[PDB]
């Protein structure tokens, strides 16, 4: 029998559910997702820049110039660098790479370099022979050898001391690579490099090693009982790098001018390039984001949401969903 | 809830309501309706935004982060990286799950106190020309006509003009 004002709240037929302290499950009128669950599946560019996918081939193998490993060698600048659960191309005249671990660590900040000849084949040792192969690098069933390295050999039965030596006129970073073979027994030795005391020493302002064979039968891999290590170091600009040996050399011949990057790195990806571009790469896919977290994987490239564990991140933003 | 108006002393929402977080229903001679308050919906929005953007700001944003390789012989050093990784994403999965359940607690205890603040408003206005009559409804001692209902939505309601047809009607 009178006129009527009430004052009450909004609802509506949201089933979104949001967490509280004292009470779980509370329906709300409105709601907003603060956990990135979605990726594309696909790697990308990051700023348009392609990654470098090793494939088969892991950094040893890129770097050295396993053969397997020859379409890499065109390759000059990248965004990030994908290794494959099969990147198995590595070394193939089997050995230690020294520091690699460090090496790897290195290439992660480099954005592109370039590859030159720092000891060109045909007017750098003209007193031994650059032309050994072995059947652990074979290329299409022939025997061959690391397109960046060289092996040096006796010539006409005698092994000369060599000094040959390089400056770093480049203006940034040189890596160099360079190898230290191990024959299985003396006859070998004497047979490739005819000085069975030999030794090899490399030289910086910065760097300083000496090697020395040590020749022993060893369980065979790859089929070889020999063994190569294999080392590598930085000059710097302006710096002059120095080989020196009488036997058991392998040479660098290509080298890599690097340039510095920021927001690279390495990671292991099972998923295949697309045609997309992203600010944010996962290894199981591409981000495209504003939210804050993500429970997506914690290795990421670029501008991305914080990795958590949470399966829900919900915050509520409306009210008790309480219709009537 | 903390303030004792949703869920509480006004039990239930209004499907009807469809305009806005709170507001109004009227009953008079020229009929009945929904209206919401404007003014106190856009201010609990200017704060939940607020709220929602605070969280996004804080988090930043994640650059690159990859994983760390180590060799046979750097075992100590593995678990000591692995420790740092879990470490961290302990501490901010902690982190976000409870900013958010206590965000979560705080947003609607906000909602609770806007609409309580909201029916305090109108009672106030009132004073003894209506009577309460619980689930958040006053019955008007006087004719309130859509123009009267319209000066109580927007806080000019004009109390002296309908006192005396009040007192007569509370006799
Ligand atoms: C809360 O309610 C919303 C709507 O309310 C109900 O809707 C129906 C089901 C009845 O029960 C009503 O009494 C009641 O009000 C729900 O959203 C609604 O979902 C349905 C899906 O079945 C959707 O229907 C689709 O509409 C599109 C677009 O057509 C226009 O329709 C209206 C009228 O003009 C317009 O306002 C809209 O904006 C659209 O422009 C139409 O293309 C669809 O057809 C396609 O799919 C059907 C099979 O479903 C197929 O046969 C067709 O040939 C064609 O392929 C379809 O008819 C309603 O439009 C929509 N309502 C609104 C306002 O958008 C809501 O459910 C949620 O709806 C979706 C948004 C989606 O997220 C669903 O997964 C959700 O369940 C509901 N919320 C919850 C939490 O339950
Ligand atoms: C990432 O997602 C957004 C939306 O989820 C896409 O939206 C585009 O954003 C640009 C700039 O804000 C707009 O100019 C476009 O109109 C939006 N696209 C559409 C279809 O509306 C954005 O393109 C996505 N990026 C990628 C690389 O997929
Ligand atoms: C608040 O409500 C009052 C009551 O309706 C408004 O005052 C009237 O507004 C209408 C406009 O449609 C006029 O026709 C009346 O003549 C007004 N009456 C008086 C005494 O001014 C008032 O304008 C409303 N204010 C706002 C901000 O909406
Ligand atoms: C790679 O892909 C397979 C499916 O083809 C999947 O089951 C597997 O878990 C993936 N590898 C990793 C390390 O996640």
């Amino acid at each position: 029998p009178g006129d009527t004002i009430c004052i009450g709240y909004h609802a509506n037929n949201s089933t979104d559910t949001v967490d509280t302290v004292l009470e779980k499950n509370v329906t709300v009128t409105h709601s907003v997702n603060l956990l990135e669950d979605s990726h594309n599946g696909k790697l990308c560019r990051l700023k348009g820049i392609a990654p470098l996918q090793l494939g088969k081939c892991n950094i040893a193998g890129w770097l050295l110039g396993n053969p397997e490993c020859d379409p890499l060698l065109p390759v000059r600048s990248w965004s990030y660098i994908v290794e494959t659960p099969n990147s198995e191309n590595g070394i193939c005249y089997p050995g230690d790479f020294i520091d690699y671990e460090e090496l790897r660590e290195q290439l992660s900040s480099v954005s592109s370099f370039e590859r030159f000849e720092i000891f060109p084949k045909e007017s750098s040792w003209p007193n031994h022979n650059t032309n050994g192969v072995t059947a652990a690098c074979s290329h299409e069933g022939k025997s061959s050898f690391y397109r960046n390295l060289l092996w040096l050999t006796e010539k006409e039965g005698s092994y000369p001391k060599l000094k040959n030596s390089y400056v770093n006129k480049k203006g940034k970073e040189v890596l160099v690579l360079w190898g230290i073979h191990h024959p299985p027994n003396s006859k070998e030795q004497q047979n490739l490099y005819q000085n069975e005391n030999a030794y090899v020493s490399v030289v910086t302002s910065n760097y300083n090693r000496r090697f020395t064979p040590e020749i022993a039968e060893r369980p065979k891999v790859r089929d070889q009982a020999g063994r190569m290590n294999y080392y590598w170091t930085l000059l710097k600009p302006g710096d002059t790098i120095i080989f020196e040996a009488n036997g058991n050399l392998i040479a660098p011949m290509y080298a890599f001018a690097l340039s510095r990057g920021f927001g690279s790195g390495i990671i292991t990806s099972n998923a295949s390039m697309h045609e997309c571009n992203t600010k944010c790469q996962t290894p199981l896919g591409a981000i495209n984001s504003s939210l804050p977290y993500q429970n997506i994987h914690p290795v990421t490239i670029g501008e991305c949401p914080k990795y958590v564990r949470s399966a829900k991140l919900r915050m509520v933003t409306g009210l008790r969903n309480i219709p009537s | 809830g903390l303030f004792g108006a949703i869920a509480g002393f006004i039990e239930g929402g209004w499907t009807g309501m469809i305009d806005g977080w709170y507001g109004y229903h009227h009953q008079n001679e020229q009929g009945s309706g929904y209206a919401a308050d404007q003014k106190s919906t856009q201010n609990a929005i200017n704060g939940i935004t607020n709220k929602v953007n605070t969280v996004i700001e804080k988090m930043n944003i994640q650059f690159t982060a990859v994983g760390k390789e180590f060799n046979k012989l750097e075992k100590r050093m593995e678990n000591l990286n692995k420790k740092v990784d879990d470490g961290f994403l302990d501490i901010w999965t902690y982190n976000a799950e409870l900013l958010v359940l206590l965000e979560n607690e705080r947003t609607l205890d906000f909602h609770d106190s806007n609409v309580k603040n909201l029916y305090e408003k109108v009672k106030s206005q009132l004073k003894n020309n209506a009577k309460e009559i619980g689930n958040g409804c006053f019955e008007f001692y006087h004719k309130c006509d859509n123009e009267c209902m319209e000066s109580v939505r927007n806080g000019t309601y004009d109390y002296p003009k309908y006192s005396e047809e009040s007192k007569l009607n509370r006799e």
